[PDB]
RNA sequence: GUCAAGCGUUCAUAGCGACAUUGCUUUUUGAUUCUUCGAUGUCGGCUCUUCCUAUCAUACCGAAGCAGAAUUCGGUAAGCGUUGGAUUGUUCACCCACUAAUAGGGAACGUGAGCUGGGUUUAGACCGUCGUGAGACAGGUUAGUUUUACCCUACUGAUGAAUGUUACCGCAAUAGUAAUUGAACUUAGUACGAGAGGAACAGUUCAUUCGGAUAAUUGGUUUUUGCGGCUGUCUGAUCAGGCAUUGCCGCGAAGCUACCAUCCGCUGGAUUAUGGCUGAACGCCUCUAAGUCAGAAUCCAUGCUAGAACGCGGUGAUUUCU
RNA sequence: AAUGGAUUAACGAGAUUCCCACUGUCCCUAUCUACUAUCUAGCGAAACCACAGCCAAGGGAACGGGCUUGGCAGAAUCAG
RNA sequence: AGGAAACUCUGGUGGAGGCUCGUAGCGGUUCUGACGUGCAAAUCGAUCGUCGAAUUUGGGUAUAGGGGCGAAAGACUAAU
């Protein structure tokens, strides 16, 4: 088996925990977790967002 | 005049009468079928219901897509410190059915399992078998007598048998109590092998192993007063109605004059006596050892009980079982194990399994970690982490 | 399927009934495929046929060319946009629902397909993988 | 159903079966007017159960003008299932499509203190025809109040006196009962068939329908009024808060819940129809007469549900200065 | 065919058909909230009532709670 | 402003209409909702019609039973 990566929290997918997503244009999303599925539809920028790793890796913390 | 357009009774006849049951501790009502070739050996056991949790491993039926691949399992888990064996009651046919002749108790006994003989225990003299270890205190006196009896007699023999609710992490303090039939070997040994086992644990790795098809036996849980809209699975009535849409419009013709028993009704729904089988085994598991939560794969020390708990329950520091599936019953409950009673091969009772992964994350939310060192290294330390 | 099911197919979650409208995909001229019936489908009172990914359909072209509409057709599904789940368990979904023409035995009257398509169609249905861009 | 002129290449009976004839049913429509006019709420649909079989499909079988496939006839069989839609008030009909199959009927033409009120069925109104006229028309159209259960019974669930008391473990009378159907691969492009085409049993994986549980996962729900934010206004301003019939939004655990999710859904005997074994009557022969074998979705048990509250058993403790 | 005929823009809580959107009308139901019902304290009606209240078949005013023959029959009761 | 002229157009003002949106108000479509031994011998809720008038209304005043009144339903004429 193996884990993953949400593509807005960054955030291990253990087997079946979570739910994924398959635009039109083939781009395979995974999210841990309706939130982030959620502010995904509202099309949000996680950078933005505080918790998330982008923002955290953007701001140089936990370094 | 005819039904227009057919369909389907709703629900089920041989589940009733939808009642409460008689106990919070379901009945067993049939064991298998005993035979003597093999040795002496309980046929059942008694844990409780922890919760569920999820797997994965890799399948094998040679011809599915999915053979040799992986897949992921909702799995439920009970909790079963090994029974205390006190007892061994003996069963004699007559045309009127079995019959017991002679239950014969343990000398010494706990204070869990006369609790459980007791309601009001805190005041109370604790008064109970003291005079039958007073028929003990002595060598025989009037126990081997007994003993020979059912040796001479009872076709049957059923050791009776309690559970530990101490070692649970529940607060009840009372045990549960109950018997299991034999069926190994002959009667004289069943009864000496359970004088050996008077007073004594028996445990899961005695009972049971891996890759065993079982019934789960257990009373369903309670939902009250319900309407039939739940209870029968019928139709909502549409929006325009006078007088309720969560019914039945019908319950009857003209003739005959009365309510007929199949038509449905508003009633208790749960706390129904249920008998579930071909639940496959997929871990036994030891409460006395540490990396029960690990597979051969992983070998990240961890046991089974996840962070913060199991809701409801809380640790599984006993010898607990991991079986496929759901099983009647919630959690904090009793459950009854049992032998199957017919040799199912089928490829799907005989499937050998081993795991590769158990999720230990919190049910209590969306947990993404399966263990707080996992935590503390994607987060990196915190305010209170001085 | 039946008569095009190389081998067999697992249950999956059920969002297109009848009366739906689904995209479609391929290069056969539609635009929209409006489902009336199901392929092996199940017979109960008052219960919409509902279509999945991999079932083959009866469909028609309300949007279009004037020389599919007005006629029944066969159609298959590749996009679903109901959760459905596999059984490594990952609950996934598409933005969208569509399918293509097709014949009864399954092959594909049009000659590609526009987007993405799931695995078990692609696996059930061998014309749709070869005409298959991407497949998941 | 009887009979069988004829059809069926030839041949009455594989299958049909005119002319003639004997019966059955009450699901039509008449006929009658026994009950009912100090009122039995009146079509259909929806819902929902149950029953019959004159069996559409499924189980097992027999016959064929049955090579195979497909089909037709017939038997035990009502166990199990018999759809979604278009138009119509519709019953009915007709079409579309799936389907294993989309069989017919009964229960006060089941069912209105269960719905609805399209239709019919008051009063308003319009047309046509009839009528001098008021007015008439199972002719057409439109609009038109659908009441009460708190009683008894039945039903579902729920308590419960009395058995010397109380607690625990059990038995199991009786009643109920459930699992259903299809596809795909393989057998095998084999058998069979000149060719055309084209099987089957076993095996495996899957699904339909129904059921019984469960809530790890996903989804839903959110008065956690938990966190954050937003508008208006009040509290001198801030901080923090009230009001806005839960003010609004986003997230949202727990719990409940979903074929919108998951898991599970037993095997033995006696039997029918049918085919048979030995076997006479009838010195042969014959499945039958005595005896006897296998045999089905049947029947009964296994199993599952409740446990007789007037069915029972085993066990423990049984009150003192009362 | 002013017992008015044929059209007719605009208007219509008028009758009707179709399309877009929308939707728990529906597939197929689920969940939540306040008020009830529920239990309590207190207050406290009414309709209705031959007598009362278990089924089957029979016959009978041709569809019985009672009669006949059978089945059965175990205090008092709560919610629905 | 244009145009040969005939005369055409543009921007503004202005503030008409048995116009319109829509509150109060007069009403009473639909829900065939609630209630339907009611709060009520005709109401409650939401949705709706209309809202400067052929408007709504108080008070006085006239018309009386085979008579009256009626933008006409056989409607109203003190729950008739």
């Amino acid at each position: 088996m193996k884990v993953e990566i949400d593509s807005f929290s960054g955030a291990k997918i253990y087997p079946g925990r979570g739910t994924l997503f398959v635009r039109g244009d083939s781009k395979i999303f995974r999210f841990q977790n309706s939130k982030s599925a959620s502010l995904f539809k509202q099309r949000k920028n996680p950078r933005r967002i505080a918790w998330t790793v982008l923002f955290r890796k953007h701001h140089k913390k936990g370094i | 005049s005819h039904r227009k357009y057919e369909a389907p009774r709703h629900g089920h006849l041989g589940f009733l009468p939808r009642k409460r049951a008689a106990s919070i501790r379901a009945r067993v009502k049939a064991f298998p079928k005993d035979d003597r070739s093999k040795p002496v050996a309980l046929t059942s056991f008694l844990g409780y219901k922890a919760g569920m949790t999820t797997i994965v491993r890799d399948l094998d039926r040679p011809g599915s897509k999915f053979h040799k691949r992986e897949v992921v399992e909702a799995v439920t888990v009970v909790d079963t410190p090994p029974v205390v064996v006190v007892g061994v009651v003996g069963y004699v046919e007559t045309p009127r059915g079995l019959r017991s002749l002679t239950t014969v108790w343990a000398e010494h006994l706990s204070d869990e399992v006369k609790r459980r003989f007791y309601k009001n225990w805190y005041k109370s003299k604790k008064k109970a078998f003291t005079k039958y270890s007073a028929k003990y205190a002595q060598d025989g006196a009037g126990i081997e007598r007994e003993l020979a009896r059912i040796k001479k007699y009872a076709s049957v023999v059923r050791v009776l048998v309690h559970t530990q609710i101490r070692k649970t992490p529940l607060a009840q303090k009372k045990a549960h109590l109950a018997e299991i039939q034999l069926n190994g070997g002959s009667i004289s040994e069943k009864v000496d092998w359970a004088r050996e086992h008077f007073e004594k644990t028996v445990a899961v790795d005695s009972v049971f192993e891996q890759n065993e098809m079982i019934d789960a036996i257990a009373v369903t849980k309670g939902h009250g007063f319900e309407g039939v809209t739940h209870r029968w699975g019928t139709k909502k009535l549409p929006r325009k109605t006078h007088r309720g849409l969560r019914k039945v419009a019908c319950i009857g013709a003209w003739h005959p004059a009365h309510v007929m028993w199949s038509v449905a009704r508003a009633g208790q729904r749960g706390y129904h006596s249920r008998t579930s089988i071909n639940h496959k085994i997929y871990r036994v598991g030891k409460g006395d050892d540490e990396a029960n939560g690990a597979t051969s794969f992983d070998r990240t020390k961890k046991t089974i009980t996840p962070m913060g708990g199991f809701v409801h329950y809380g640790e599984i520091k006993n010898d607990f079982i991991m079986v496929k599936g759901c099983i009647p019953g919630n959690r904090k409950r009793i459950v009854t194990l049992r032998k199957s009673l017919y040799t199912n091969t089928s490829r799907k009772a005989l499937e050998e399994v081993s795991l590769k992964w158990i999720d230990t994350a919190s049910k209590f939310g969306k947990g993404r970690f399966q263990t707080p060192a996992e935590k503390h290294a994607f987060m990196g330390t915190l305010k209170k982490d001085l | 399927s039946g008569n095009g099911a190389q081998g067999t197919k697992f249950r999956i979650s059920l969002g297109l009934p009848v009366g739906a409208i689904m995209n479609c995909a391929d290069n056969s001229g539609a635009r929209n495929l409006y489902i009336i019936a199901v392929k092996g489908s199940g017979s109960r009172l008052n219960r919409l046929p509902a279509a999945s990914l991999g079932d083959m359909v009866m469909a028609t072209v309300k949007k279009g060319k004037p020389e599919l509409r007005k006629k029944v057709m066969p159609a298959i599904v590749v996009r679903q946009a109901k959760s459905w789940r596999r059984r490594d368990g990952v609950f996934l979904y598409f933005e969208d629902n569509a399918g293509v023409i097709a014949n009864p035995k399954g092959e594909m009257k049009g000659s590609a397909i526009t987007g993405p398509v799931g695995k078990e169609c692609a696996d059930l249905w061998p014309r749709v993988a070869s005409n298959s861009g991407v497949v998941v």
